[PDB]
């Protein structure tokens, strides 16, 4: 019926961070997610996408992340690697049903990585 | 792409209020006119909103 | 024969036409049913 | 802060079939009595005519 | 019986293309003035009369 996006704390350049979306449904593994990105003030874009059989990343994520899905819990997640204090962002994560089309949308998670 | 496709049957429409109010910019009919509306029974009406 | 069982996947991925055959009801629940190998049921004897 | 003809627009369509089924959407329009042996204006769920 | 059958088969044909659009949207008069206003009805009209 829903979903809430929480996480995206203070962490350093090249740390590990946890996301998780979970969503208010009984069938989220059939509403595949699609993570985007918006900058601090600047233009949107999207991040990824675990769609069932096979992934898709962006060009700023590109293979450096291991999404990964919890179907017995339909929940997804998203591992964050090689972070990057140029990725200072607000990921989200989205889902559509297949059958009459209709949208999840979450709120948003910070991605403040510090630079040294 | 996700339009919302909601099935609307079993009830009766009242299209008036929706022509007469001027609120909308594009009331366009093709297959029948807004104006008769009020005076057919339709078999199976699909809405799509987006 | 107790009724027919349609969709296209039948994993709980989709939705799912079941149709039973009773006395009293016929219930048509168009769920979404993680369907078993064998969907069988058993009268005694 | 895009001016008119950016802005978002939501659209509904209302798609349906006539005829092609049990009419079960119909018009605010009011039941008359039956009439018989008269040539008559009869409108049975849409089908008009003499 | 030649002549009582092309009689019977030219009536029947005739009779039988009043089923037609011609292009309409229905093949039916009542029904295309009873669902168009007029001003746009007039091309089915048109059509089914031509
Ligand atoms: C029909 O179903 C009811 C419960 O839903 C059951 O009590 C009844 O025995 C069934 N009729 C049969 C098995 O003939």
């Amino acid at each position: 019926v829903q979903l809430q996006e929480s996480g995206g704390g203070l962490v350093q350049a090249g740390g590990s961070l946890r996301l998780s979306c979970v969503a208010s449904g009984r069938t989220f593994s059939s509403l595949n997610i699609v993570w985007f990105r918006q900058a601090p003030g600047k233009e949107r874009k999207f991040v990824a996408a675990i769609n069932d059989r096979n992934t898709a990343y962006a060009e700023s994520v590109k293979g450096r992340f291991t999404i990964s899905r919890d179907n017995a819990k339909n929940t997804v997640h998203l591992q964050m690697n090689s972070l990057k204090p140029e990725d200072t962002a607000v990921y989200y994560c989205h889902s559509a049903d297949v059958n009459g089309g209709m949208d999840y949308w979450g709120k948003g998670t910070q991605v403040t990585v510090s630079s040294h | 792409y996700a339009w919302n496709r909601k099935r609307i049957s079993n009830c009766v429409a009242d299209y008036s209020v929706l022509y007469n109010s001027a609120s909308f910019s594009t009331f366009k009919c093709y297959g029948v006119s807004p104006t008769k509306l009020n005076d057919l029974c339709f078999t199976n009406v699909y809405a799509d909103s987006f | 024969i107790r009724g027919w069982i349609f969709g296209t996947t039948l994993d709980s991925k989709t939705q799912s036409l079941l149709i039973v055959n009773n006395a009293t009801n016929v219930v048509i629940k168009v769920c979404e049913f993680q369907f078993c190998n064998d969907p069988f049921l058993g009268v005694y004897y | 802060t895009n001016g008119v003809g950016y802005q978002p627009y939501r659209v509904v369509v209302l798609s349906f079939e006539l005829l092609h089924a049990p009419a079960t959407v119909c018009g605010p329009k009011k039941s008359t009595n039956l009439v018989k042996n008269k040539c008559v204006n009869f409108n049975f769920n849409g089908l008009t005519g003499t | 019986q030649d002549v009582v059958n092309q009689n019977a088969q030219a009536l029947n044909t005739l009779v039988k293309q009043l089923s037609s659009n011609f292009g309409a949207i229905s093949s039916v008069l009542n029904d295309i003035l009873s669902r168009l206003d007029p001003p746009e009805a007039e091309v089915q009209i048109d059509r089914l009369i031509t």
